[PDB]
């Protein structure tokens, strides 16, 4: 009666949903095929004398421990007289990367070697320079051995490797410029806000611009440390604060006024300011307020805690960076008088149902992001099985009208749906036009791409051999055909202009023709800047394009129009292109936040991207770089060749600054699993690691720590599923006590922030969470001298099996909306906690102490019997009592306003009790954002995801009933409206960041209409007065009443 | 007819999305209707809204603005159902069929990418076997040098006692080599079994993709046909 007795016969009884919460796998661990080598294993020791003696070993046993036992045991075997002293030998074996690593560091333990089969060969040290074969260091940090690059064919790869060393040396030379000061300046750069200018609400916490500080000092042996409690102007500098603190330290009843002054000078310069609790320093003359540490302390109602530290106890700690060069040290295109044609030959390895599909063909096009000619196909010949076409494809474009960065984009298709795809660059890295025969391995159609051809997709062949390999042939013109020099493209511009000045006025009915020569209309001159203001994502009309293209010379007045102009150039018309090249040559720089558009996938020309780098070189502070670092590392993908100006810029700034370095390492190492970019990023990470000085050692210790945790959780998730937490926890603690873990997981730097150190592992506070992703709550002793002043314990969550980078980006976007708002003078306090992806669905998330899901607030405050709308509000009163309560509601109201807007604008996941968090002091913040740009609409919602229940509203309006109608809530509303328009005026940036992210294979960002959601939500097609009303409309329906005027 | 006109930003792209080289339609007022031709968002000769669009369905836009050699498609089913509510059911049905179809596609795109990795892990492992073996093959050859020097030298001393425990060691060595090679062989056969399943993953993805686009495509026009009659943007959600 329920199911109309309708049987499903297919439904099998066993069979995913059953524990469906841990997607990404797999890997091999400490030995081939197995995660964790048996505690006691036997290994075969191939001697030089030919004898295989099979040592029973412990998994954690060090190589010297093994050798010393091997050579004791080889006395008992035959041919002993043939062996040297044990000291004249090194170990060697085959690894899981299938190279033959020599094991020089005989402290290393057997499980940590990444062996393949448990066997070790004995040999004598090959190469007098052992020193040189600590590339394995680099190989470990990168996670693929350097010897793998040496035997690469490609001259580009080889050219990049040797050419890029230019950069490495230029930054290392800056590091030893004022050594030891500059070396410290690399290692511990000043952690500063962007502007010294202070927002009013920060200032008003200052009683006429002053702060009480605490400068600590140590004497003998150490231990008794002594507070010196200054009260100095906010905008005074460190060298002044160090004087005042010495003044105070060294006033006395046995020292005259003068005698002190002369003591102060000799003492003043021998010290510097450290933050207590972490390795941060105040190394150059910034107004004190401007360091991040202070400005937080102000905002948090905290008294800063610095430390006088001698320069020789800091120049103690910096070892030498000491860089070494490695062991690895025509006829103009415009002459060609033909059109383009490309010969398709055969596609070999296509996997299709002959029963389901009729016919298969090759679609093809030329591109620049958008395309230089009518797109073609070929005839639907030898369909499905046996599929070949021997066809010259005929492209309506002359060969001189290909732009430097021209690209063929092709795909095999069915009838209409694509099977595979792959894109080639019509030129090579040495300017040379592609000719002859090319074998293109293809890429599988992604989730988001329904479109036939995929021209945003990555340039070059898939390395994965067993895929559709579609081979093809390019026309040959009896020489390497090279692209024009710039001296020649210049000349042809200076002609294209001189010729343009002698056409008839009858001809000015062309409309791409600025007949308003130097004088122009005021309506025109205004309608141009009206374009300028428009976001990147508003499509431009042929009329506007032409209108721009003609007036291009007035467009230098508005530098900011350049992106719109560049898209208005006919890149299929080498006259137009050679001219645009000549504008771009000396076009006024622009703001990075605008110049970063020019590095996205719609501007692939190298002249353009150059102008864009040049902008960064001027206007981009090292603060603002690490802010946008993700979007820059991402945008490398969109470069045509390995060696280019952006890679050199980033490589240099990273070797200039070890904080940028740090994240620049991980953001590359993060994406190393992805074969789109393994080669590119692999090579770049070689150069970084080769030139970064001692940080290569620090990275390796982090790198090794992450691997322990990867192997550990990979086990927990596979063999140990279907066991009690009790069982798993008893297995996790068993494991972490092993000395190889204890070595590998203790003294090292938080990859979330290398300022924090990690030191001892507190195992009783270490545990697995409930989640079936089996995340480890890991907890470290902050080993700082003044741990007690900052946090005695550091604790951060390692989560195997979850793609962190959506979260990563939303947090970064929030972090930006905050900085935007707070310089605007609207204090809304978001808490964008740390998140770092270190791999393929592997990452780190910062723990915010003293915070709970609304749900625990309601479980803890839940009455015995069958929760209360007030319980949140009652739990918050419970904490904050007095005039503390009044200001704690201000915090909840300030955060809760901003988090409403960010959430609405981004369109992050639906919020509820178990992903909304409230802190003791009363700040609210969101966690686990999931799909960010409204990725469940693929199955015009303009959704409101943060919908403020009674719970929140009560708390917003102290304790009232009919909260809807308080001033408390009138204030809150005004916060939301001011925040929303704030972000609407910076929407060019948020679009641009999201554009720059299409590079990563996040399914939420496959192409621009994904991003277009953030137009509607900000209502950019409207005017701000309707925007407001749209937002108010939007917010009103979700809440069921509240929002007008 | 000028309001209606059959063809008359964001949701224009999603109706131009996946259409031919020729398809079109027409869409701040204090700014300029916008012709949106797919191959191009679009003066002086103003002698002509329905007037202008008929003129260039026949004719190319080449003489208008030099590089626009493109004219054609001005874009029915739903079982022609003038039922409203029964068109409403079918939306949910196709939408469940489509959603059903995406999971099957999503599942397989995972298996595909594992099977790409799992395979490529296997390949490297074989390279590693082959190198492992080459070191044992060098070792069995390494011992044949110095062992057969330590047979003929002396010979009387130890005698079979010496050469036995050298010959045993040398047994162990080549028989270990036997195990390793048979280990490698067994990987390579498992490799082609993986590669077999891998081919079959693509195969069913390529046969799900076309149905996935049609199911989508129907569901769009079903949901168009509804929004045509009664605005009801809110009733659609449950479906
Ligand atoms: C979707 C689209 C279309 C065109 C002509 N240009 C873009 N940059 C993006």
């Amino acid at each position: 009666s329920y199911y109309h007795h309708h049987h499903h016969h297919d439904y099998d009884i066993p069979t995913q949903g059953a524990m469906g919460s841990m997607p990404p796998r797999p890997s091999s661990g400490e030995l081939w095929g197995i995660h964790l080598m048996p505690p006691r294993i036997l290994v075969e020791c191939l001697l030089p004398n030919g004898m295989i003696v099979t040592l029973e070993c412990l998994r954690e046993a060090t190589l010297i421990t093994i050798k010393h036992e091997l050579f004791k045991e080889a006395r008992k075997y035959p041919l002993h007289q043939l062996l040297q002293d044990e000291s004249s030998y090194i170990f060697v074996s085959v690894t899981q990367e299938a190279e033959r690593e020599e094991f020089f560091d005989e402290t290393r333990r057997l499980c940590d070697l990444r062996l393949f089969q448990p066997f070790l060969k004995v040999i004598e040290p090959v190469g007098n320079r052992e020193e040189k074969i600590l590339n394995r260091e680099i190989g470990f940090a990168i996670g693929m051995p350097v010897c793998e690059f040496d035997m690469v064919k490609d001259p580009e790869v080889q050219d990049f490797r040797r050419n890029i060393l230019n950069v490495c040396k230029e930054a290392v030379d800056l590091r030893d410029l004022n050594s030891p000061h500059s070396r410290a300046m690399y290692v511990y750069p000043p952690n500063v806000e962007s502007s010294p200018e202070l927002p009013k609400h920060i200032y008003n916490k200052l009683d006429k611009g002053q702060i009480i500080v605490v400068i600590w000092v140590i004497v003998s042996p150490n231990n008794d440390k002594q507070k010196y409690t200054l009260k100095i102007n906010h905008d005074c500098v460190p060298e002044q604060v160090i004087a005042e603190a010495i003044r105070k330290k060294t006033r006395s009843m046995l020292l005259s006024s003068e005698q002190l002054k002369l003591c102060v000078l000799e003492y003043q310069g021998k010290y510097i300011l450290k933050v207590c609790g972490c390795d941060e320093y105040f190394l150059e003359k910034y107004p004190l307020s401007q360091y991040k540490y202070i400005r937080s302390c102000i905002m948090l109602g905290r008294m800063p805690n610095l430390m006088l530290m001698a320069k020789e106890s800091l120049y103690s700690q910096l070892p030498m960076d000491c860089f070494t060069m490695p062991s690895y040290s025509t006829k103009s295109l415009w002459v060609i008088n033909s059109a383009l044609r490309i010969k398709i030959l055969c596609a070999t390895y296509v996997n299709v149902n002959i029963r389901d599909i009729d016919k298969i063909y090759v679609r093809t096009g030329i591109y620049h992001g958008g395309e230089p000619l009518c797109d073609n196909v070929n005839t639907q010949r030898v369909p499905c099985s046996n599929p070949r076409w021997n066809e010259w494809l005929n492209y309506d474009i002359y060969i001189p009208d290909l732009p430097r960065a021209a690209r063929l984009c092709l795909s095999i298709c069915s009838v209409h749906c694509p099977l595979a795809w792959g894109n080639i660059n019509l030129f090579d890295y040495t300017d040379t036009l592609v000719s002859g025969k090319m074998a293109l391995n293809l890429w599988p159609v992604p989730h988001g791409l329904e479109d036939l051809l995929n021209p945003i997709g990555v340039t070059g062949s898939n390395p994965n051999k067993e895929t559709p390999c579609l081979e093809l042939e390019f026309d040959w013109f009896s020489s390497v055909v090279k692209f024009p020099d710039m001296s020649v493209i210049e000349e042809h511009a200076n002609w294209s202009v001189s010729r343009e000045a002698g056409f008839s006025y009858s001809h000015a009915g062309l409309s791409n023709r600025l007949a308003r020569d130097n004088e122009l209309r005021e309506n025109d001159k205004e309608q141009l800047k009206a374009i300028s203001t428009r976001d990147p994502l508003s499509e431009i009309t042929e009329q506007e394009k032409d209108f721009l293209w003609s007036h291009r010379h007035y467009c230098v007045t508005i530098p900011e129009i350049l992106p719109k102009l560049l898209l208005s150039v006919k890149w299929n018309s080498r006259d137009e292109v050679a001219q645009m090249y000549c504008l771009v040559k000396d076009w006024p720089p622009i703001k990075p936040e605008q110049a970063m558009e020019l590095l996205d996938c719609n501007y692939p020309d190298p002249m353009v991207r150059g102008f864009a780098v040049r902008c960064l070189e001027k206007y981009l502070t090292d603060d603002k770089l690490s802010q946008y670092l993700i979007q820059l590392v991402q945008v490398l993908k969109y470069e045509q060749y390995l060696d280019n100006l952006l890679v050199r810029f980033l490589l240099k700034k990273a070797l200039t600054n070890q904080r940028i370095g740090h994240f620049f390492f991980w953001h590359l190492k993060s994406e190393m699993h992805n074969k789109t970019v393994s080669q590119r990023f692999g090579l770049l990470l070689e150069s970084y690691c080769r030139a970064c000085g001692m940080y290569l050692k620090h990275l390796n210790r982090q790198v090794e720590a992450m691997e322990k945790l990867i192997n550990l959780t990979d086990i927990l998730k596979q063999e140990k599923k279907d066991e009690t937490q009790k069982v798993q926890m008893k297995f996790l603690v068993e494991q972490m006590r092993r000395p190889d873990f204890m070595d590998a997981l203790q003294g090292f730097l938080s990859p979330l922030n290398p300022a924090h150190q990690l030191g001892n592992l507190r195992l009783e506070e270490c545990r697995i969470m409930s989640s079936a992703k089996r995340p480890l709550w890991l907890n470290w002793e902050n080993p700082d001298i003044m741990s007690e002043l900052l946090f005695q314990n550091n604790e951060i969550i390692f989560k195997n099996g979850d793609d962190l980078r959506q979260d990563m980006l939303t947090l970064q976007i929030i972090r930006i909306m905050e900085n935007i708002w707070q310089n605007q003078g609207l204090d809304l306090r978001m808490l964008p906690y740390g998140c770092l992806s270190i791999g393929d669905c592997v990452g780190l998330i910062e723990v915010v102490r003293n915070s709970h899901t609304i749900m625990q607030i309601q479980c803890k405050g839940g009455l015995k019997g069958a929760f209360n709308s007030h319980t949140l509000h009652q739990w918050l009163k419970d904490k904050n009592k007095g005039e503390i309560y009044d200001a704690a509601i201000d915090l909840f109201t300030r955060s809760c306003a901003g988090y409403c807007v960010a959430t609405f604008i981004l369109g992050i996941g639906d919020r509820h009790n178990s992903n909304i968090m409230v802190k003791d002091d009363g700040q609210l913040f969101h966690i686990d954002f999931g799909h960010f740009l409204d990725h469940k609409k693929k199955k015009k919602r303009e959704r409101v995801p943060f919908v403020l229940t009674q719970d929140f509203l009560i708390v917003i309006s102290k304790g009232a009933q009919e909260c809807t109608k308080t001033r408390e809530f009138e204030r809150f509303q005004e916060m939301c409206y001011k925040a929303y328009l704030a972000i609407r005026q910076h929407a060019n940036l948020f679009i641009n960041l999201f554009s720059m992210m299409l590079g990563s294979g996040m399914p939420e960002l496959q192409s621009f209409d994904d991003i277009a959601y953030i137009r509607k939500t900000l209502a950019l097609d409207k005017t701000e007065q309707e925007a407001l009303e749209y937002f108010m409309k939007q917010m009103n329906d979700a809440h069921h009443g509240g929002w007008t005027t | 007819s000028l309001q209606d006109a059959e063809w008359y930003r964001e949701e224009v792209n999603e109706k131009l999305r996946d259409t031919a080289d020729g398809t079109f339609l027409v869409r701040t007022k204090m700014h300029g209707y916008t012709l949106t031709l797919r191959k191009k968002l679009i003066s002086d000769p103003l002698t002509f809204v329905v007037e202008l669009i008929n003129h260039y369905r026949n004719e190319s836009l080449a003489q208008y603005n030099p590089k626009l050699d493109v004219k054609l498609y001005p874009v029915d089913q739903v079982v022609k159902e003038d039922n409203i509510e029964a068109v409403g059911k079918k939306l949910h049905e196709y939408n469940t069929q489509f959603q059903e179809k995406s999971r099957e596609y999503d599942r397989l795109y995972e298996e595909y990418t594992r099977t790409s990795q799992e395979i490529q892990m296997k390949r490297t492992a074989i390279e590693a076997f082959n190198e492992t073996i080459k070191i044992f093959e060098e070792q069995c050859q390494t011992q044949e040098r110095y062992s057969k020097e330590y047979i003929e030298k002396f010979k009387r001393e130890g005698n079979e006692k010496e050469i036995q425990r050298i010959m045993h060691n040398y047994d162990k060595l080549k028989s270990r080599i036997s195990e390793i090679i048979d280990s490698r062989r067994r990987l390579e056969e498992d490799l082609k079994k993986q590669a077999a399943e891998y081919r079959e993953i693509d195969k069913r993805m390529n046969s799900i993709k076309p149905d996935l686009i049609q199911l989508r495509k129907t569901r769009d026009q079903y949901l168009m046909w509804l929004t045509q009659k009664g605005v009801r943007q809110k009733k659609l959600n449950e479906w």
